[PDB]
This record gives structure tokens, sequence and C-alpha cells, in this order.
């Protein structure tokens, strides 16, 4: 068979629903905490410490 | 949800704006941004259609500030680029090729910008050559197609010879140094003969500063640095001594470490 005849390539398959929405979730965090330090540091700034 | 497209206003606007400390910190901050895709898609898709319209519109400093998006896009360790590459070989590679429809002399210089974007290209070709090998062979026979053929304008020209520039050390040594002499005589037909095309004449000047400042190493390579004027002979004369000077001064720049 590895001559004469041939077969069908997918390739992709991860199918896991908690680690699909922990990912979701995960890049969910990553654009808040993007933002949040974007604008952080770009506009009027008042602190918690001296100078963070 | 919402905030993807509020990050993608505020990055656009900032891609479009001209806050020059928001600039380098958009720009640092697609440099250092992990896991920042699904946006990609239409990021690539606005930096292609940006770029069309800066084509037609012929705004140089949209046109920069689109290539160093595009360089900020390499500088990301965690962007898987490759099967988006597609759409941004066209979008930095029409900027390597528009028509002249500017004015002249410092958008000459954004031309050697535009070979900045050239350095870009050759960036592409180091980290997405893995392919059944396609993309390297497409940019050096589309280079080669600009370069070898009349009918070709300044900004073709100088975009190819800067591409073939960016892509190394064999392809100045293999591609260029054939037709180095008949294009060198193309230029000695722009010089000598007609004034009033200043356009063509400062595009052939700094052609010329693409080419010496260029295929100098290669020839201290090669050829022995005895015999400048028979270097120049060798090499339709135009190019010698300066390309003996030259060669004597990546010898010292050899020789300085």
């Amino acid at each position: 068979x590895x001559x004469x005849x041939x077969x069908x390539x997918x390739x992709x398959x991860x199918x896991x629903y908690q680690v699909l929405r922990e990912k979701a979730a995960s890049q969910r965090r990553d654009v808040e905490r993007a933002l949040t330090r974007f604008m952080a540091k770009t506009g009027e700034t008042q602190s918690l410490f001296k100078d963070d | 949800s919402v905030e993807q497209q509020l990050y993608y206003k505020e990055i656009t606007e900032a891609c479009v704006g001209s806050c020059e400390a928001k600039r380098a910190e958009a720009l640092q901050s697609i440099a250092t941004d992990p896991g920042l895709y699904q946006m990609l898609p239409r990021f690539s898709t606005f930096i292609s259609e940006g770029v069309r319209v800066n084509v037609v519109q012929n705004n140089l400093a949209l046109l920069i500030y689109l290539m160093r998006m595009v360089k900020a896009l390499m500088d990301n360790p965690t962007l898987y680029l490759e099967k988006y590459v597609h759409e941004l070989i066209p979008a930095v590679m029409t900027c390597i090729v528009s028509r002249q429809l500017c004015l002249r002399p410092d958008v000459d210089n954004h031309w050697a910008l535009r070979d900045f974007a050239a350095r870009l290209v050759a960036q592409i070709c180091k980290h997405f050559s893995t392919t059944t090998n396609n993309i390297q062979s497409r940019i050096t026979k589309t280079f080669t197609k600009s370069w070898v053929d009349e009918k070709t304008p300044w900004t073709t020209r100088y975009g190819s010879i800067a591409g073939l520039a960016e892509l190394g050390h064999d392809v100045i040594k293999t591609l260029i140094l054939p037709r180095l002499q008949q294009e060198g005589e193309r230029i000695r037909s722009v010089l000598d003969g007609p004034v009033l095309s200043n356009i063509d004449r400062i595009g052939a000047d700094h052609v010329q500063s693409l080419l010496l400042k260029h295929c100098a190493p290669v020839l201290a390579k090669l050829r022995p640095p005895p015999d400048n004027q028979d270097a120049y002979r060798a090499e339709f004369g135009s190019l010698g001594p300066l390309l003996c000077s030259q060669v004597v001064k990546a010898r010292a720049q050899a020789a300085l470490q």
C-alpha cells in the first residue's frame, strides 16, 4: 500500500474543552493586562507606591 | 468581544497619528506582546490595504509607519507569522516598486528608507524559507525580471538592486556581477548626454552609490587588491578606482578587529 494506494490528511485535532476555554480566558487576561499597561504608561498617572 | 476592536482602534490610531512618543511606544508594544494573535489577520489586511491606499496617495510617512509596523511584527518570538506571509510579501514589495509619483529629492532618500524595507525583505527571507522551497525563488525571479529588462524606471531598478543587495553575499557575487558592466553603460548613457532629467540623474547617482558601497566587499574577497586600473578595466571603468578604494576601506575595517 506504500506505492499503490493513498490516504487523506487532516493533521489538526486537539478537542479539549476545558483547555480551550482556559486558553480563551488566558488570552482575555492578556488583552486586559496589555491595554492596562498601554494606557497605564500613556496618560495621566498616579501610583500606589512612590513612582510605580 | 469588545476589547479586541478597542485595542485595534487605538493601535491603528497610533499607526496613523504622528505622536512620536506614542509611535515608538506602540512599536515597542507590538515588539513586546506575548500572545497577540487572532488580530493578526485584520492587522495584516489593514497593512496590505493601507499599502495600496498609500501607493495611490503617495504619503511616505505612512509608508515608513507601515514598514516599522512590519518590523515590529518581525521582532516577536511568539508570532508564528507563516500562514499570513502571503499578505506581507506583496505589501512590502509593492512599496519597493511604485512609479515615482511623489516629489523628487528627499523622497529619493525615502527610497533609501525603502532599501531599509528591503532589509526587512532580507529578514523575511532569513526567517521564512522553510517552505517547499518557493519564497527565495519567487523573490529572486521577481528581482531578476525587474533588474534585467529595459523599460524599467529607476524606482524599479533601484528597489531590485537594493533587494538583491540585502539578500546577501553570493547574490551580489553571481547575479549582479555579469551585467554590472551593461548597467554601468546604461548609467553612462544617462551621464554625459542630456541634462534636464534630474530625477533620473540623482536616481542613477545613488544607484551608483548602492552598487559601489555594496559590491565592494565581494570583489575585495574574490579579486586581489593590486591593479586598481586593471580592476576598473575588468569592471567597466567607472567603478574603479573607487572600487579599489572601498576595497581598501573594507580591508581596513576587517583589519580593525
